[PDB]
């Protein structure tokens, strides 16, 4: 239920309040992967979490002679 | 000149031609040529957009798609002037034009156009650049063209601040899955950057790049003789194992880990290191997941690499490690004991990187909880990895640490400042 949500993201600490409103666990799964986040976790325990899971040339070319 | 400003203006298409020939080769010049020098003068840049319209002239559309092309590499500013001219939509036709040069000047203008930024991007898309460029593909069109046409492709689904609109681009996945069967290194490489773009969000975009069938072919390209083809590809791989269990097993299904395990010991530094990010990405999977790269004998090499390489690739080292020990089993975390990987992570809380020794910590957490497993399998009331974990950082730092005194002391001592001063 939880912990099977839980296992793909690392508790970095408690509530950081910078980071927005708490989230649900139902929530959890739409956190962009990178971003970090404050779940309720139960109780009155709001934690912040990130994924697990983690996202990563010449963009203009001038023709010459 | 103002024999170029008068032929140009001029009324004869002989003129006409010659004078922007001239115009060209001074933005084609090869140090940063004149560009503010030529978009200042006036109604110039409109007339060059005039002669795109003239469709029984080959050679005068080809010269002022080549102008504006260049105009349209460098600055914003200097791109802005183009796309306010109105040259876009413009373009977006010439994509459908009887002549070949021209055809993929235009496709190489919006190219440039769309590498401007995100903003510059989306109009493109807004213009419905999207079904003539991918209409180009289907036909047997020299290589430069193809080249051409993929680049600005990969320009499309480029930028992730915000990303493209996902349903104006995805309708080129049936086209990048085909072109990884081209030999042509320049093609496959900038065809893997786009999929990599595309796969880089949540987990509906990887699914509709699974979809297309792309993963094989990806995984094969990680064993590319060109770094430039197994970099993008990689990127793209190590995209898509950020996926649910299903999508990355898509992966694993394809052989990735021997090919990654070979890309662990690579003298480039940035494919070493993406490798090791690769991987974090799977040992965050199931257990199922966690064995087989265990299996490869990858563990060996991440632990190798966690103790003697440069920061940033020992930082995803690290992720890998520790993933692994928040989803294993005790036994697959006794066998990370075994081939020595609580000392390294220990090392790792000395640095002065506060996201390593997060990534640290909760590593050497889990391999606890587990230890107390073993603790009662055993009956003794004495976790392993107490000692393990008191050897590798030392007994000063454990009864450091075993203090409330010194906890409350930091604690404060963090609040006071952080309230008084401000979060930094």
């Amino acid at each position: 239920v939880e912990s099977a949500v839980l296992r793909g993201f690392l508790i970095l600490g408690k509530e950081d309040r910078r980071y927005g409103p708490a989230l649900s666990i139902n929530e959890l799964s739409n956190l962009a992967k990178g971003e970090k986040a404050n779940v309720l976790i139960g109780q009155g325990d709001v934690v912040l979490v990130m994924k697990r899971k983690r996202d990563s040339t010449a963009t203009k070319r001038i023709r010459m002679a | 000149t103002s024999d170029m400003i008068e032929m140009i203006f001029s009324k004869s298409p002989e003129q006409q031609l010659s004078a922007t020939q001239k115009f060209r080769k001074l933005l084609s010049k090869e140090p940063n040529p004149p560009i503010d020098e030529v978009i200042s003068t006036p109604g110039v840049v409109a007339r060059f957009v005039e002669f795109l319209k003239r469709k029984e002239n080959c050679t005068l559309q080809f010269e002022s798609a080549w102008v504006l092309t260049n105009i349209a590499s460098g600055n914003s500013l200097q791109t802005r002037i183009v796309i306010q001219a109105g040259a876009v939509p413009i373009f977006i036709e010439l994509l459908s034009s009887e002549f070949e040069d021209v055809q993929e000047q235009a496709v190489w203008a919006l190219g440039n156009i769309a590498g401007d930024s995100t903003m510059c991007r989306d109009y493109v898309l807004d213009c419905n650049i999207l079904p003539p460029l991918l209409q180009l593909f289907s036909k047997q069109n020299r290589l430069t063209m193809t080249r051409n046409a993929v680049w600005a492709l990969s320009n499309l689904c480029r930028g992730k601040s915000p990303p493209p609109e996902f349903a104006k681009v995805s309708p080129c996945l049936n086209v990048l899955s085909w072109l990884l069967f081209v030999s042509d290194t320049d093609v496959l490489a900038d065809a893997c950057w786009a999929l990599s773009y595309l796969s880089d969000g949540p987990n509906d975009k990887i699914q509709a790049v699974i979809d297309a069938g792309v993963c094989r072919r990806l995984v094969e390209l990680l064993m590319h003789n060109d770094y430039k083809v197994v970099s993008p590809a990689l990127r793209a791989v190590g995209n898509i194992v950020t996926g649910d269990d299903i999508q990355t097993q898509v992966i694993l299904n394809c052989s990735a880990l021997q090919s990654l395990l070979h890309l662990l010991s690579s003298p480039k530094e940035s494919i070493k290191k993406e490798a090791c990010w690769t991987i974090s990405n799977i040992t965050a999977g199931n257990r199922a997941q966690i064995q087989t790269v265990i299996d490869a004998n990858i563990f060996p090499a991440l632990i190798s690499i966690l103790q003697t390489a440069e920061f940033r690739t020992r930082k995803e080292a690290a992720w890998a490690i520790t993933n692994a020990t928040s989803g294993g089993s005790a036994e697959q975390i006794k066998y990370l004991v075994e081939l020595g990987c609580i000392k390294p992570l220990c090392d790792l809380l000395t640095v002065m990187d506060s996201k390593i020794v997060q990534v640290a910590l909760n590593g050497l957490e889990n391999i606890l909880r587990l230890g107390e497993q073993e603790a009662k399998r055993n009956g003794t009331g004495i976790n392993p990895y107490c000692a393990l974990i008191e050897e590798a950082y030392g007994l000063d730092k454990i009864e450091f640490l075993q203090s409330h005194e010194n906890q409350e002391i930091y604690q404060k001592a963090f609040d006071l400042i952080e309230h008084y001063f401000g979060t930094e």
